[PDB]
């Protein structure tokens, strides 16, 4: 709601204005983190882009091959897919560190005929990266939402409800002296009336 | 007009009006306070269950701050003199039920429902918290709730009745299956209220479905079972077997849907709030349009069966749903 | 222990992704890759497909873009990363940038 | 029109005659000649002030913020010279007009005066900012009377639950407005976007209004009923089945 | 010094100051507004066009409060007396423009620019607000601005005028085509604002080519319009009509520029406000260069016909490229 | 050095009078004698006690939080007793010292005290934790005449320059720490590690100076100098290139 | 009952109680600082340092504020008299160092300790105000620490003691080691206080090595070094080369276990915190066990010996681990 429900009062004022610059100084952080997190996902985009231009040249070159290597080996497709056996290049966990966020990504790592494996060996190079760089993507993207979502939650629900308790308070304290000083001049007059009796 | 043994018969033959309005002499509106419940306790002497409506004693409070002030008197809190809280409880005493006096044994009651006016709305208002130290029911109410027109605006968080514990002999014995009904509808109001500080600043991405059940519920009751527009021929007048009626109906509703998403978080099948919403869109809305029923163009009869009919529904479509 | 690579595509695209060294049968026998053939249909897809998804070894997925297209559906209900799900082009389909399923998530491209 | 005038530069004890005389004036044209008489009180802050400043120098007892503790009592001495009588054919129409310092609705003189009066139009920074005219902010204002003004016979049937029924919306759409500062666009359903849809819709078709168009009532409820229509009947939970059977369809 | 018929008189010619220091007696500090204004009053009945100036009103509510204290009266909104608001409208009200009192028929003004201080930047202040309520203009200086070197630091976002529509006689009498120059002029630059955060969301190459030309054209008038040196001697004083003029040229630039890029937007060779740049380089340095027109050496009617002749080159190059 | 000594528990109208005291011998010595006087009013917030405790006396109502209302007044009395005059030699330098209670800026002292002032100088508490002195922090504080007091022939040709690209790299500074605190270390460019180098040997050399340590304002500009020299030309974009072509190099 | 010349002697010996309760007349409640600052005052220029205890300079405050108010007089800020801080400055400075009067040559010294306690851990209450402009010392108070049961519950960043310039001279000739502690601890403590925020409100993942070092070492200091229990055998009374050597053997290892990760930084055998804590959990917990030696059985010889044990212990371990 508006107001945080603390008892007008100096010692409350004081613990207003500190939860007031501790959740700027939270806000401001979090701001940082954010901009952070935002400045590696547009860097990891503009990769990401790149990434998908080079392969749209490493396939096609990889694809091309193979049409060589089927003009001399023939329909060498069918014993490839049946001798599958075990996968000779594989994919290892690795983590990577953005702000305080930790970002999944990938290792390769091994367990005309011939150029045709080196060239689709070269296209799996790239696309490995090109997974790491996806995943880092997502994992960045949910990241940055949910401290965009805790920034704005701050500056729009914390700041504004400590900043309208604030005021609350100075409003309250201002009618206490307002009060006391009613209460010390009727006090005055009085003195003075009695005065005036006395003689 | 209220029947009286099958005759109808006007309800100002019972009413007693004692006026003073905001223009009139200030000094008056004191003695218009102890007039009025004078003429309470003269009734009460009779055996009659008389009510007297203070319409505001705040005004009241504020007379006695104007005469303080043309005395010199010195002030309490916010101006008010010394002796408010005294002649608020003064005035709030007089109100017990009671055996009245005479010969003839009878028993009288003067129910006094004293409206407070605190300036600015803050309920620190010295005459608010001078009543809120009397009177044992708080129906405080809250100024957001009456700007969205969620009338009657009563607070449900800070309101509180102290009579609930001498009432449920009462209400044992007459509509013995409300108590728990209320007692569940307030843990789901409470358990809203949770659920919304963390949802203002989470959102409700995290929420578990037995939470997104507890709001959804909690929204079916507040803006279809507490809120009553008291100007329309349907809600002027809400009898208490349509107050426990409609209360039991959504609070089944309630107990199903949890009952349900319960049972089949651990199986495949997992219900959730959205397929509950999207197989019970009309029982939903019928628990939302309960309220419209008319005690008096549709009788009571009609009404409860009409409420047992949506129960009935309600399960089907439940027992149809898992 | 570490993680494989799956591939939905046409013959010669596994084909060659297996002369990379890409395809292995687990303890059921089970593969890790897939030939979309004519006879194949959309169910056949989304099938296989989720299967690779719910496989907890699978870690990158390579999908065709015109099958990707197909099975569009089941893409973009997959938003979890570890998955790493790419979209490669055919000599059937060029590869465009436009609706890639990673790509939804930015406007600034 | 008669006016009375008692600008910046003129005495600041006789505002606190200037009112009372205004009003004689109009119950003299109402309750003796049969006018009907609206009387608008321009800045009743300036009064107020200026009552400030005598209870100060007679050292009254203060209420919130220094005014006079029985501000309530001649503001109500004020405002209570309106209204019809009986056998009389005169009215006395009252808009006091006055500005709510620091845009506080809670400050003394509008809490006070909305203590009295039987309601208030409550002028919007935020939509004024946004050149919406008129700047009304329909949820803080109120109209006691138009419970009984309003209904079958006078105006139309469903008066008073179409204007239930766009408070309740406009009030969900503030809400989704201020959930949206925090979640973004994306986390709102699609129920949060009929909100929010009509929460602009109304904002420029019912609210906004040229400063000569005197729209009918009439008028103003088929507004009212072209932005209802934006949901679906079982989300117009104010109206009930009777009157949207009759008039959403159309 | 000023010049006035080409001889550089003081402007203590006719200039008086009512200067007090902090340590001056409260009641010389208080009644230096009255007696600075008084004084105004006195050069108006003349028949003169009188500008006081007030350094900091802040000061003399400041000695008004202390007066109250001394005095011992009630304090009023945070400290100041019962009647600050009305001391401020009363004193603001003695501005004006006035047909002289006497015989000779005369017209004479006072001007009121008081300066006032907001505590920390906050316009919330008693002194402030009720000297926001009065007053018809605000200037609105920024540090921030004076930091960025953008001087005169108005702030050109926070500032406002409410006397456009009294001046809208004078501008079509006179400098008809003005108010809409003004209009689009404000628009641009609202329009800049609102776009600097979709810059931070989705950077600059997500802009469309209409809102690359209104930032562009914002910048233009910020840095060329906007921003002006009081040193110089070309534009330390510009004349009204050569402001005209250059606000005329930058939204006669801004339009045909819209034009040519939503009236190619439909052929395939599309305009981009890339291509405007590189095409009209020559065109934006001039506009930028339109500052450098001395009103002195360049009169009215030379400045007028170079405006002229820029326009017509901005024509004909927007004429050959669209 | 002119010495008054008003202990805490002598007469508080001693106290009262001990300033005006300081004030007249140095009117005399200044405008007089023509010399140029540095007047050190020690714990204004006692003498604003005093005042109190006088107010009182005189058995008038408190103002704000407690102290006279004339304060403002009372404190300008005694501060604009200083400046130079025309037609002599002599001038008086003040340097108000206070003692802000609660560490509260808006205090009645403080706050007439910056409104009769011209700067301050921050004693910070979180450098005095730290074990910095003089714990003084440069970003808060201010000196509104530090452009009349600088430059040719007053104290050097860079002094503003100098002045300009210390606060701008130790705000930088201060930034880049609360990035790292997120960040981590290796995160941060050369550029961030420039400005933590600078920012931590700027807190080492310029502001930790020792008690007895004197410093003439051409041996701080040289310390200046050695901390700007941390980073390359370049980034002193705050400095005019006439000024580092002069004083950079060494 | 204390150790003196061999011999167990009463306290009473060398004390004198001035006992006056809450309900005994407020004059009295009021004179009572003045009889014990006199008493002390004569036991002074005896020759002896006399050690006073003011339980409540707040309920003397109290008496003067009732006192006043029977008087009529005008209040200062929250009621209290004009003149509380003079009483209390009256008060204070009656203590300090003399060479008292009298031909005998001899200094004697009147210590004086006055308790506060403002309505709710007020800073700015009036009596502790008044209090802090006159004390040199001011032992704060955490709320925060007195919840967690973390006593001595003293505040260490806004109490301070002004009299360490002054103890330079006894710490450079007796203890010349200990300013230096002093000093890193300091450092220590407010760099934890900076840390802790970050860490609390972004997270533990960004810190770097030595800021785990001053984290993990600020613990440590924070719980064996500055967390006394007052009623163990062994805590009771701490002597102060006890307190200089555990403080000399907590600052050796946060400097040799700084200089550790620092210079195998930017090396292959790169050291990290979480390195050392594993290799030597036994050091941390000798460091940590260190404020467990009792000085009346583990004498001073005893306990320097075992400090300098665990300083070799520290050092042969990082000797191993570099
Ligand atoms: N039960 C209700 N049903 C419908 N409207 C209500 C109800 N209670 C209050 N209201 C509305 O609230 C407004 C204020 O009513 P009232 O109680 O007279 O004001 P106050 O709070 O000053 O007493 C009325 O105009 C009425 O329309």
């Amino acid at each position: 709601k508006d107001r945080i429900e603390i008892f007008p009062s100096r010692m409350a004022q004081t613990i207003m204005k500190a939860r007031l610059k501790g959740a700027q100084t939270g806000r401001n952080l979090l701001k940082k983190k954010s901009d952070a997190l935002t400045l590696r996902f547009r860097q990891i985009l503009k990769k990401i882009i790149e990434t998908k231009m080079l392969m749209g040249e490493v396939m096609r070159e990889a694809a091309f091959s193979l049409a060589e290597a089927k003009f001399t080996a023939g329909d060498f497709s069918t014993t490839v897919i049946q001798n599958v056996n075990k996968a000779q290049v594989k994919i290892r966990a690795k983590k990577d560190n953005v702000a305080g966020v930790t970002l999944p990504v990938f290792e390769h790592y091994h367990e005309q005929l011939a150029k045709l494996k080196r060239n689709y060996a070269k296209a799996v190079e790239l696309l490995v990266e090109l997974a790491s760089l996806q995943t880092s993507f997502v994992t960045l993207d949910e990241a940055i939402k949910i401290t965009n979502r805790r920034v704005n939650a701050i500056e729009h629900v914390i700041i504004p409800r400590i900043e309208r308790t604030l005021a609350y308070i100075i409003t309250e304290l201002d009618e206490r002296e307002r009060e006391e000083f009613y209460r010390l001049k009727k006090i005055q007059e009085k003195k003075k009336i009695i005065k005036e009796k006395s003689e | 007009t209220m029947e009286v043994d099958g005759k109808v018969e006007s309800i100002m033959k019972r009413t007693a009006l004692v006026a003073n309005t905001s223009n009139m002499p200030v000094a008056a509106r004191e003695a218009s306070i102890y007039t009025g419940i004078t003429l309470s306790e003269y009734f009460r002497d009779m055996g009659y269950h008389v009510s007297m409506m203070a319409d505001s004693t705040s005004r009241w409070a504020e007379a006695l701050r104007e005469i303080s002030g043309r005395l010199a008197e010195m002030p309490a809190d916010s101006g008010y003199p010394a002796y408010l809280g005294a002649r608020l409880a003064s005035f709030y005493e007089r109100a017990g039920r009671v055996k009245c006096l005479g010969n003839p044994e009878r028993e009288g009651s003067v129910s006094i429902v004293g409206a407070v006016s605190p300036p600015g709305g803050d309920f620190s208002d010295p005459v608010t918290s001078a009543t809120l130290g009397i009177v044992q029911v708080f129906w405080g109410l809250d100024k957001k709730l009456a700007q969205r027109k969620h009338f009657p605006s009563v607070n449900w968080l800070i309101s509180y009745s102290k009579y609930m514990r001498a009432l449920d002999e009462y209400y044992d014995k007459h509509f013995t299956e409300f108590v728990p009904l209320r007692t569940k509808a307030k843990e789901i109001l409470q358990e809203e209220e949770d659920l919304a500080e963390i949802v203002q600043l989470v959102g409700k991405a995290s929420l578990a479905e037995t939470d997104k059940i507890t709001l959804e519920v909690a929204k079916l009751i507040k803006d279809d079972f507490l809120q009553q527009n008291g100007y329309t021929p349907y809600d002027r007048f809400c009898p208490f077997y349509k107050t426990v009626g409609m209360l039991s109906n959504m609070i089944s509703f309630y107990d199903m849907a949890r009952r349900a998403v319960e049972t089949t978080a651990q199986s495949d099948n997992k219900i959730t709030w959205s397929i509950i919403r999207e197989h019970m869109g009309e029982i939903l809305y019928k628990l939302s349009s309960m309220k419209f029923k008319d005690p008096v163009k549709d009788g009571e009869a009609k009404i409860k069966a009409d409420y047992a009919q949506l129960l009935e529904d309600m399960q089907n479509a439940f027992r149809s749903l898992e | 222990r570490g993680k494989l690579i799956a591939v939905i595509g046409d013959e010669d695209t596994v084909t060659g992704f297996l002369l990379g060294g890409i395809g292995e049968l687990n303890k059921n026998r089970h593969p890790n890759f897939l030939v979309v053939e004519k006879d194949t249909t959309i169910n056949e897809i989304e099938d296989t497909f989720r299967q690779f998804l719910n496989r907890d070894d699978i870690g990158i997925i390579l999908i065709n873009q015109y099958i990707a297209e197909m099975v569009r559906h089941a893409l973009d209900a997959h938003q979890r990363s570890i998955p790493a799900v790419l979209e490669i082009p055919s000599k059937e389909h060029p590869y465009d940038a436009a609706k890639d399923s990673i790509l939804r998530r930015a406007k600034g491209m | 029109v008669c006016l009375f005038l008692n600008l910046a530069n003129d005495p600041t004890i006789e505002r606190i005659i200037t009112p009372r005389l205004a009003l004689t004036t109009a119950e003299f044209l109402a309750y003796q000649c049969e006018k009907h008489v609206l009387v608008i009180l321009t800045d009743m802050s300036s009064y107020a002030e200026a009552l400030r400043e005598v209870s100060a120098a007679r050292e009254e007892v203060p209420g919130r913020r220094g005014f006079p503790g029985y501000m309530y009592t001649d503001l109500a001495t004020i405002y209570e010279r309106a209204g019809r009588v009986e056998g009389r054919n005169g009215s006395i129409t009252q808009i006091p007009i006055l500005t709510m310092p620091n845009d506080d609705i809670t400050h003394p003189i509008p809490d006070l005066t909305g203590y009295i009066t039987e309601g208030q139009i409550y002028v919007d920074r935020q939509l004024h900012n946004r050149q919406i005219y008129p700047p009304i902010n329909v949820l803080p204002s109120l109209s006691r009377l138009m419970k009984s003004a309003i209904g079958e016979g006078m105006t139309r049937k469903d008066h008073a639950d179409v204007s239930n029924q766009l408070y309740a919306c406009y009030a969900i759409g503030k809400d989704v407005q201020a959930m949206k500062a925090v979640v973004g666009e994306e986390a709102l359903t699609s129920d949060d976007l009929l909100y929010l849809e009509f929460l602009q819709k109304f904002e420029k078709n019912f609210i906004t209004q040229g400063p000569y168009e005197n729209r009918t009532v009439y008028e103003t409820l088929d507004i009212g009923w072209q932005l209802l229509r934006i949901f679906p009947k079982e989300m117009l939970k104010r109206i009930p089945q009777s009157t949207l059977s009759e008039f959403y369809p159309r």
